[PDB]
């Protein structure tokens, strides 16, 4: 029982952190208001630096999108080699079936 | 010499079928072409709609004068009045509000936590359960879980 | 998991309205100034027709795209069934030659 | 939008400031808890895994713990004849052993 209030105690150190961390993922993005932190600092005109902003996440849109899209296109792949394995082996159990 | 004559026939048929689905293949990707083109034209509408506006607004919204800039703080305070349940909530005493739903939230994150260790405990229980019930049917085939 | 389920949404409850009682606390600043005033509704007319206009134009773009993904994905089961059709057609091929 | 809709008034980057205070805040919390100053929102998925594996070690330990406690429910009387048992057919026997 010692040791088993001893493990909870370990567990919920780990489940602190865990949860923790999985806060800042979460929080990912926030990390890039930085420019908008900056930004709002301006206090000024500042649409010159909302189109540079819009223009770096343009670029970081453009290669999410070709990376997604790539990526689509091997687990296409990989699919159509899964269906055709499968329906290869439908017919050779049903040929064992007949031998 | 009869079962080869089957098999031809069933060649024959898969070939047919093979026909068929390549046809609707071709069919499917040229509208999947065309759907790509009608989206891509649909984006550039609406990035061209949104330049052109804030080119016309370019001189309307840079003299903004920090006058307008306190609309933005009333908002903030009504939408915190209806989230939060507290219609006498104004930003003199809207600290002790602040600490006590802080309290509040920090109290609900303990308790998820707490919830979550007897869910983690008990969702690998059932796994291993799981693990059992498939190592039986695996071994034996088909049989319920009291059987086991 | 139900149980844990209701503490979720009520953690994320709390934390939205811990939030918005920052935001308060942050424009405090804002509210102090709020005797301020300033011209409004010089050119609303075209801005807001254009403004109708774009709304309906990304309306039409989220049906495009709804229909971009929808057909990605029929074209992707076709292709699948394609490709079961190839490897039934290929395995019974062989077969016959073995035979 | 915001650069289309200027007239939006920085009430957005009013809102992205305050997130990004929130998130340097939970940065330094996690920094603490996890003790990690050495941390960046990039990298931080991997110690994010390697402590999702730490707490399924310890939830499985604790789980395995949880069965030895419910079966920890037999009465003494069991021990003793088990013990008792094993002594006769192979001898003296420490319960340790047994």
């Amino acid at each position: 029982q010692q040791d088993y209030e001893t493990a909870k105690h370990s567990q919920h150190q780990a489940k602190q952190q865990a949860f923790a961390l999985v806060e800042i993922v979460q929080r990912r993005v926030h990390f890039s208001y930085s420019d908008s932190a900056g930004m709002l600092s301006e206090n000024a005109d500042l649409n010159d630096k909302l189109r540079q902003r819009l223009e770096h996440a343009e670029s970081d849109r453009s290669r999410a999108r070709e990376q997604l899209r790539q990526q689509q296109a091997q687990y296409s792949q990989f699919n159509q080699v899964l269906a055709s394995l499968k329906s290869s082996y439908e017919t050779k159990q049903d040929m064992l079936k007949e031998l | 010499q009869e079962k080869i004559d089957r098999y031809q026939v069933d060649l024959e048929e898969l070939s047919y079928r093979l026909e068929e689905q390549t046809d609707v293949v071709e069919e499917a990707g040229e509208l999947q072409a065309e759907y790509e083109a009608r989206t891509e034209a649909t984006e550039q509408e609406v990035d061209e709609l949104k330049s052109q506006l804030a080119d016309y607004q370019q001189a309307l919204d840079v003299q903004q004068t920090r006058a307008i800039q306190y609309q933005q703080a009333l908002q903030a305070l009504e939408r915190a009045r209806e989230l939060c349940r507290l219609p006498d909530l104004s930003v003199d005493n809207a600290e002790e509000w602040l600490e006590t739903f802080q309290a509040k939230e920090q109290q609900a994150t303990e308790a998820l936590l707490a919830l979550e260790q007897k869910l983690s405990v008990a969702d690998a229980a059932h796994n291993q359960f799981e693990q059992a019930y498939q190592l039986v049917k695996n071994i034996v085939g088909e049989t319920s879980r009291s059987e086991a």
